[PDB]
RNA sequence: GAAGCAGAAUUCGGUAAGCGUUGGAUUGUACCCACUAAUAGGGAACGAGCUGGGUUUAGACCGUCGUGAGACAGGUUA
RNA sequence: GGUAAACGGCGGGAGUAACUAUGACUCUCUUAAGGUUAACGAGAUUCCCACUGUCCCUAUCUACUAUCUAGCGAAACCACAGCCAAGGGAACGGGCUUGGCAAAAUCAGCGGGGAAAGA
RNA sequence: AGGGAAGUCGGCAAAAUAGAUCCGUAACUUCGGGAAAAGGAUUGGCUCUAAGGGUUGGGCACGUGCGUGCGGUUAACAACCAACUUAGAACUGGUACGGACAGGGGGAAUCUGACUGUCUAAUUAAAACAUAGCAUUGCG
RNA sequence: GGAGACGACGGCGGGGGCCCCGGGCAGAGUUCUCUUUUCUUCUUAACGGUCUAUCACCCUGGAAACAGUUUGUCUGGAGAU
RNA sequence: GAAGCCAGAGGAAACUCUGGUGGAGGCUCGCAGCGGUUCUGACGUGCAAAUCGAUCGUCAAAUCUGAGCAUGGGGGCGAAA
């Protein structure tokens, strides 16, 4: 959901994942040479809370 | 400070041209091509801070002010100011001409 | 040489070792990918060159076993 | 009798049965724990950017050697010696057999073999 | 040179970073840190400007150079002396300006031991030992 | 009773020595050009006399409108300035 | 850049914030010293029966170290190999 994403990463405003990692490559200084925003290591970083549980996900039950 | 001065002179490591930035100075058009061969999430400043006279981006319009004080950009001011060096100044160094009749 | 082998691409077989038979990924532990004419198989080791595992002197930890010193179904580090 | 921050170990009760110890057999409860891992490290592992002769694929330069000369000058090792092919039942051959063959005396390298590891 | 880990069990080795001033710095955290995080802008020479100090010195009235009784805080002024920092500006060379020297590569994670410390002199420096903290035992 | 007789660390102040700068005498060097130039000697022991030197102590006096004061906040009606 | 201390802005007070001062820590970068991580290192009948180079750990202390003394082998001593 969207609204755990932004209370985990104090983080709004996106319009996709792209923007969204470079924006919080921007927030937490993920940066390369030059500037350029690190998204390769912020996925990186979103798939080890997704998969660690730092992201509350779940799949819902089926409906009896 | 230059980094890495033993490969600057590499031609993956290769700058801007001072004839190509007084063609970007002169003409808008220059500039917005050699903008386009660039992408502008991966600039400082998503872009919005650039020095044309140095061809350099900057992380912030502080940061911009800042480069402008310095002596590298005043040597950018004073090299633009004597002229860059073009192929009608080659030709007229050795007197040559092209007859277009 | 033969095959519904029209052509193109082949398939099966014969003489032939003259000449070639590559570059990579993956160790939670031999198969995939691409180029190429093709990526054929072996011997001279497996009846004191160098370097990674089987592999294991001395230090240490965990698991199993033992009252114990210690041993091992084992796993890791130097 | 007590004792488990002693070593250890991971259930209890009832029915049946009635010397002693056992077991077997049913029945029934079956539970401590749900909505600070920082800092530091010549510790072990994976990845990213930068960076480069690590590599494609090697090339060139310098100093000291190695080389030659004057002087000085050992040691390890050593049954005897050192070209191979085939056979030599004891899957060994440098000497034996049968062949190939085979020409003085030397220098720089080399690591196949012999030799060489306080082996 | 071009490519930039395609090499290799493995980025081994080498390269890159590095001084100082300024901007800026995330997650996590025992709130102390992390942190020089990360990521950026500059740095030569010459000629100047500005700021930051010290020492000495106040006027009358009498008695006799002294003492007193006063008066007065623009000394906010004069004279003399003195050294190193800091900031700003113009000009100028450039391929380079911490010009030699000196001098962090950084980041995301995982396991592990709390840390500082110690040991197998002559093959192992470590999750080993020690450590504070915790708990128990014996003794009036 | 005192001296003998006593830890480690931090900043500050005094003194000796060394370092640095200026003038003067003498000597030496450079001098195509420049440099009233650069370099060298210019010292004062133990032991004594005399005049001074932080802390501390003494006398007068009695402090709030609190004061003195160190880079560092200590002191003062148990008597400060 | 820890306590302590000063000034200013608020807050009835307690306290809160800002700018300083201060110089603590078995803190940290790092020279000497001490130690001994790594290199297909040098060396391998060596300079050496354990040496040499670069790199590395630590560097105000559980740091390094001399001399005098004590413990003597079925013993000592051991932050334990
Ligand atoms: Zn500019």
């Amino acid at each position: 959901k969207q609204h755990h994403m932004e209370r985990t990463y104090e983080l709004r405003g996106w319009k996709d994942h792209i923007e969204f990692l470079e924006m919080l490559a921007r927030k937490s200084g993920r940066l390369l040479k030059g500037g350029e925003p690190d998204v390769d290591g912020v996925a990186k970083q979103v798939l080890n809370d997704f998969m660690r549980g730092k992201i509350p996900w779940f799949t819902p039950a089926p409906e009896p | 400070g230059v980094f890495a001065k033993r490969t600057m002179t590499k031609t993956r490591r290769r700058l801007r041209d001072l004839d190509q930035i007084e063609r970007d100075l002169r003409s808008p058009r220059h500039l917005q091509q050699y903008k386009e061969t660039k992408a502008a999430e991966d600039l400082p400043g998503l872009g919005l801070y650039y020095c044309i006279e140095c061809a350099k981006w900057f992380e912030s319009e502080t940061s911009l002010v800042g480069h402008r004080k310095g002596k590298p950009h005043k040597r950018r001011l004073k090299q633009l100011k004597e002229g860059a060096y073009t192929h009608e100044e080659a030709m007229a160094a050795i007197g040559y001409r092209i007859d277009n009749g």
